């Protein structure tokens, strides 16, 4: 809280945290693509998808 | 000099006196684009026939050699000989090819000869893989088409013929107004006419079936994916000219810009060509070619490539393509100046050869379009009068945004969907 309750020291690190996270959350999809290309997407068969493929 | 009389059969003769040989054949109007998908392979068993051992041994003995070729548009069968003996050769095309054909039709020689063909088709269809890439590229191209069928003939239809669909198809197309008889070599017109007139040499009646459908190109592509193979082999090509087009000489002198290459002959590496500069630096390829082939109804404009590259595929697609977008903007003068002297010099040796059989094929196939017979020196003019507006204009019309025909085997897994590249054949850049 900042002190012992809701106040303004809550609020204005709120707002300034609030700008941060966005900025993890897309370096944490950079991170989630990476691991998506090692093997790919999957398909509704739950086969495998190797034999066709289009770009 | 060319010399075509109508009296009679169409008899054509160009006289070459420092030739030591003397060919005289029949050339028919018919083609494998005559037959249909159930008799389809007929005029091959045609050939192997005429071509078969007994019928070879008996003109053999007399000293004679029987050539025969089946194409798209006409039948050749020829007789070639030495200059005295001219004479004998018509002789025995009319005993043997024309008068009779009982004794050709038996059913020993029959059955023998099917076993033989069905084994030569057998072994194209598997190891023989740029040509047939070819022949798949014609049957994607022109399907539900005269013009589509193999000429060969497909494995599964020439089990099916017996000597019933042969005798048919000699009734139907081997006619008078059909065929041509055309001399080649050291002989003289007038003494081929007349050695004509002494016999009769009369082939049937006439009136041979007329096709309800023209040849038509449909953009389209297969694909026949073989990963046992060490390499990946693509024809690719759009719709040319036919023969008898004002732009026949304009689409060879475009195709000839670009050439063929083969990377491991030194020579071939250092060619004005530019579109070298773009495959050789990561080895993209082992040979390619350019082709614009003209039949009676339309054509093909393409090339043909082999390559070991199975990773880098597109990228070869993508720079011939972008090589053949240049032709309708940014065409240089110089580019036209080395393309006519390479057509002239391409057009000389194959109109001014040695061997007697090939200039008899290509008169009897010209005079049964043309009527007449181009002469050498008339081809050059034409070709020297083309120019860059020429160029430029053929190629908006005939490449530019247009359709394509795709035929690929072996490890095709890297060339690419359809789309992608139907969309190279624009810049959009311009
Ligand atoms: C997500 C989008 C993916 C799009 C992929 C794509 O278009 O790939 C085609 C194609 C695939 O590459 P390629 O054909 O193998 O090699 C490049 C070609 O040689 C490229 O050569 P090209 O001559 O075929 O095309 C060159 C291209 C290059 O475009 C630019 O440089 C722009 O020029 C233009 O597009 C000029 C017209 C631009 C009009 C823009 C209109 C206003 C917006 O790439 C391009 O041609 C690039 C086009 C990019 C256009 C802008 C895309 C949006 C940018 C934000
Ligand atoms: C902004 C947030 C996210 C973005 C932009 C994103 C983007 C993507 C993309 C582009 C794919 C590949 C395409 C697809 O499968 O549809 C994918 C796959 C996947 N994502 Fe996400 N994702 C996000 C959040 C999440 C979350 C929150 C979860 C799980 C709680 C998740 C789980 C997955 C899974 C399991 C796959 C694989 C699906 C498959 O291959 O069938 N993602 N994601």
């Amino acid at each position: 809280w900042g002190g012992f309750s809701v106040s303004n020291p809550t609020i204005q690190r709120f707002f300034a945290l609030h700008y941060l996270v966005p900025f993890i959350i897309a370096a944490m999809v950079i991170m989630h693509l990476m691991a998506l290309h090692i093997h790919g997407s999957s398909n509704p068969l739950g086969i495998t998808g190797n034999l066709d493929r289009i770009p | 000099e060319v010399t075509q009389l109508s009296n009679g059969i169409v008899v054509a003769t160009e006289h070459n006196p420092s030739a030591h040989t003397a060919s005289v054949g029949v050339v028919f109007g018919s083609g494998a684009a005559n037959e249909n998908p159930y008799n389809n392979g007929v005029s091959n068993l045609w050939k192997n026939i005429f071509l078969s051992k007994e019928n070879s041994a008996v003109a053999a003995k007399e000293g004679l050699a029987l050539s025969s070729n089946i194409s798209r548009d006409f039948q050749s069968y020829i007789v070639s000989s030495l200059p005295g003996s001219t004479d004998k050769s018509l002789d025995f095309l009319n005993q043997s090819f024309i008068q009779q054909k009982a004794n050709l039709l038996s059913s020993s020689n029959f059955e023998a000869t099917k076993k033989s063909v069905l084994k030569q088709v057998q072994d194209f269809e598997e190891n023989d893989h740029p040509n047939r890439v070819l022949e798949h590229l014609h049957s994607t191209a022109f399907q539900n088409t005269p013009l589509s069928l193999p000429t060969r003939g497909t494995l599964e239809s020439l089990e099916n013929l017996v000597v019933a669909d042969l005798e048919s198809f000699a009734n139907n197309h081997f006619l008078n107004s059909n065929a041509v008889v055309v001399g080649t070599g050291n002989i003289k017109h007038e003494d081929l006419v007349n050695s004509i007139e002494s016999k009769n040499l009369s082939l049937q009646t006439g009136t041979k079936p007329v096709l309800k459908k023209k040849a038509a190109f449909l953009g389209s592509e297969v694909r026949l994916r073989d990963d046992t193979l060490p390499k990946a082999w693509i024809s690719l090509a759009v719709e040319g000219e036919p023969v008898n087009s004002p732009n026949y000489f304009v689409a060879k002198l475009a195709a000839q810009i670009f050439g063929s290459y083969n990377a491991f002959e030194p020579a071939s590496r250092l060619q004005g060509i530019k579109l070298l500069d773009n495959i050789q630096e990561y080895q993209l390829c082992d040979n390619f070619n350019h082709f614009s082939l003209s039949y009676k109804d339309s054509g093909l404009w393409g090339f043909s490539t082999a390559t070991r590259n199975v990773t880098m595929i597109d990228d070869l697609i993508h720079f011939t393509l972008k090589q053949w977008n240049r032709l309708t903007i940014s065409v240089t003068d110089t580019e036209v100046e080395r393309a006519k002297s390479l057509l002239k010099l391409q057009l000389g040796q194959l109109y001014e050869s040695g061997n007697p059989v090939n200039d008899a094929n290509l008169l009897g196939a010209e005079v049964l379009i043309k009527g007449s017979k181009l002469s050498l020196g008339e081809a050059f003019k034409k070709i020297d009068a083309i120019t860059v507006k020429d160029v430029k204009a053929w190629a908006g019309k005939r490449l530019w945004d247009q359709d394509i025909a795709i035929a690929g085997t072996g490890q095709i897994e890297g060339l690419l969907d359809y789309m992608r590249i139907r969309s190279d054949m624009s810049m959009m850049r311009w």
